């Protein structure tokens, strides 16, 4: 098959800003083959530019397609609010017929650290027989962060989950959420519970923790 | 294209 | 061993520009996120702004946003700040640290020493 | 205005059987190619098949990853296309997108449907547990605490979650939910107040998980570490 990496992952720039987004092809694709297609948050995509370079019915003049051969780009020339969403390039000259990965352009803004919160598990959910520890990054930007579960000093893997809000409609931040699960008696088995958290806008990681049966 | 990539055109 | 030399420091006046270079030794910089970092005296550590990878852009804090620019010289292993309408409020001593994490979460191992940076008169 | 509708969509254990449906106007529809992509959660677009129209002899198309399982069919009497999807995985459970394929030489996929969810599971409905993450020195950053609820172990989505009946609702972040080995979700919800707060206000998550008929009202309350 024939394979569309886009880049950048996530194009992060402010409205009135031009975004240019990439797809490459594993192989020459045909530009009477090549889409681009738009998702707004919540909705069904739709067709922005077929065949390389041809606006659909009713795209604006903003949005343009070039290349051929591999190397296909998008081109916002000045974005709008609503131009905030996911693209996708495909091709359908070959079969089966493929989508990019994506290319998520999303609204700029300044750095914020997040504030980190850790909760030790309930009462309740012990007596359940599981432990489920809570690590919380508040109001940060950008999207990228770390947190290592430390277990007296032991790095934990393969026993957490992380949850990530969508972008604030307000400020503009994520919020992240880690959760490590034990059974019960693992739990007991161990005594300093730790998340670390490093983000760029953290000179130093910040480390959250608690004792068990400290609270 | 290929024959089985073209949705428009009897195979 | 990775060192950071930070230079083009200097006493400035206010409205003035300045353009700070970081250059790294040790290590190649090409897949690496760079950051600078200032602190005043007697002030808690603040970020400034962060050149990641080539097509992965900058990030800023608010203090510095719409005044100055990250760039990197990735064949040359630095990264500069350029630094115009500079306001008393931005003297600070500026450091520059690689991200160690190609992911970008900020794993901050190797800074720089240091360049005072004073703007006044 | 062309409009695509997609029906059918729902809960199915693996194995079993569904059949999508797609009421299409606005066009002659029987002039073209239709197309069926999905989309897992917080995954991409897949391409799963298309069908031609019946001058072009009315046959399919579809990947290795669904050929031999999922059928397309057209009804152009009544501007209806299918998607018959047979032998499900958990893998096929994705929102389900029909397409019209555009005329002539550059059949790109010119208009969508909303979409409709196919969920595929072996898990059976289960209410929630709901746990307080209890706010504490280890959750308070300068005069903010976080505190919040753990809203674990439920099937099917979704649940919601309220704060104090609705009279908070600045910074709570009720976040995705994460779809477990167990088959099951769990969430959490959380909200930032003043550490003042935790003296004279006292927080309530209200849990609803219809599926179930469960409603917890959990009280958060402050720990002393």
């Amino acid at each position: 098959e024939i394979v569309l990496t886009q880049s950048p992952g996530t194009l992060s720039l402010s409205p009135g800003e031009r975004a240019t987004l990439s797809c490459r092809a594993s192989q020459s694709v045909s530009s009477t083959y090549l889409a681009w297609y738009q998702q707004k948050p919540g909705q069904a995509p739709r067709l922005l530019i077929y065949g390389a370079s041809s606006r659909a019915t009713g795209i604006p003049d903003r949005f343009s397609g070039s290349g051929s051969g591999t190397d296909f780009t998008l081109t916002i020339s000045r974005l709008e609010p609503e131009d905030f969403a996911v693209y996708y390039c495909q091709q359908y000259g070959s079969s089966p017929w493929t989508f990019g990965q994506g290319t998520k352009v999303e609204i700029k803004r300044t750095v914020a650290a997040p504030s980190v919160f850790i909760f030790p598990p309930s009462d309740e959910q012990l007596k359940s027989g599981t432990a489920s520890v809570v690590c919380l990054l508040n109001n940060f930007y950008p999207r990228e962060a770390k947190v290592q579960w430390k277990v007296d000093n032991a790095l934990q893997s393969g026993n957490s989950q992380e949850s990530v809000t969508e972008q604030d409609s307000k400020d503009s931040t994520y919020s992240l959420s880690s959760t490590l699960t034990l059974s019960k008696a693992d739990y007991e088995k161990h005594k300093v519970y730790a998340c670390e958290v490093t983000h760029q806008g953290l000179s130093s990681p910040v480390t959250k923790s608690f004792n068990r049966g400290e609270c | 294209a290929n024959p089985n990539a073209n949705p428009n055109a009897n195979p | 061993x990775v060192q950071l030399x930070x230079s083009g420091g200097g006493x400035v006046q206010x409205g003035x520009s300045l353009x700070l270079s970081c250059x790294a030794x040790x290590x190649x910089x090409x897949x690496x996120x760079x950051x600078w970092x200032r602190q005043x005296p007697g002030x808690x550590r603040e970020x400034v702004x962060x050149x990641x990878x080539x097509x992965x852009x900058x990030x800023x804090x608010d203090s510095x946003x719409g005044r100055f620019t990250x760039s990197x010289d990735x064949x040359x292993x630095x990264x500069x700040l350029q630094x115009x309408x500079l306001x008393x409020x931005d003297x600070a001593x500026y450091y520059c640290x690689x991200x160690x994490x190609x992911x970008x979460x900020x794993x901050x191992x190797x800074w720089g020493x240091g360049t005072x940076v004073t703007v006044s008169s | 205005e062309v409009q695509l509708v997609e029906s059918g969509g729902g809960l199915v254990q693996p194995g079993r059987s569904l059949r999508l449906s797609c009421t299409a106007s606005g066009f002659t529809f029987g002039d073209y190619a239709m197309s069926w992509v999905r989309q897992a959660p917080g995954k991409g677009l897949e391409w799963v098949g298309f069908i031609r129209s019946k001058a072009n002899g009315g046959r399919t198309e579809n990947p290795a990853s669904v050929k031999g399982r999922f059928t397309i069919s057209r009804d152009d009497s009544k501007s209806i296309a299918y998607l018959q999807m047979n032998s499900l995985k958990t893998e096929d459970t994705a929102v389900y997108y029909c397409t019209r394929v555009e005329l002539g030489s550059s059949w790109s996929l010119g208009y969508w449907g909303q979409g409709t969810l196919v969920t595929v599971s072996s898990a059976s409905t289960k209410g929630p547990s709901v746990f307080p993450l209890a706010p504490s020195s280890k959750s308070t950053s300068g005069g903010t605490a976080a505190l919040g609820c753990l809203v674990k172990d439920y099937f099917p989505e979704p649940v919601t979650v309220s704060w104090n009946s609705g009279a908070l609702t600045s910074g709570v972040h009720t976040f995705p939910a994460v779809l477990q080995s167990s088959g099951l979700y769990s969430l959490s919800s959380v909200v930032t107040v003043p550490s003042s707060s935790l003296g004279t206000q006292t927080y309530i998550c209200n849990v609803n998980h219809k599926p179930s008929n469960t409603k917890v009202d959990k009280k958060v309350e402050p720990k002393s570490c």
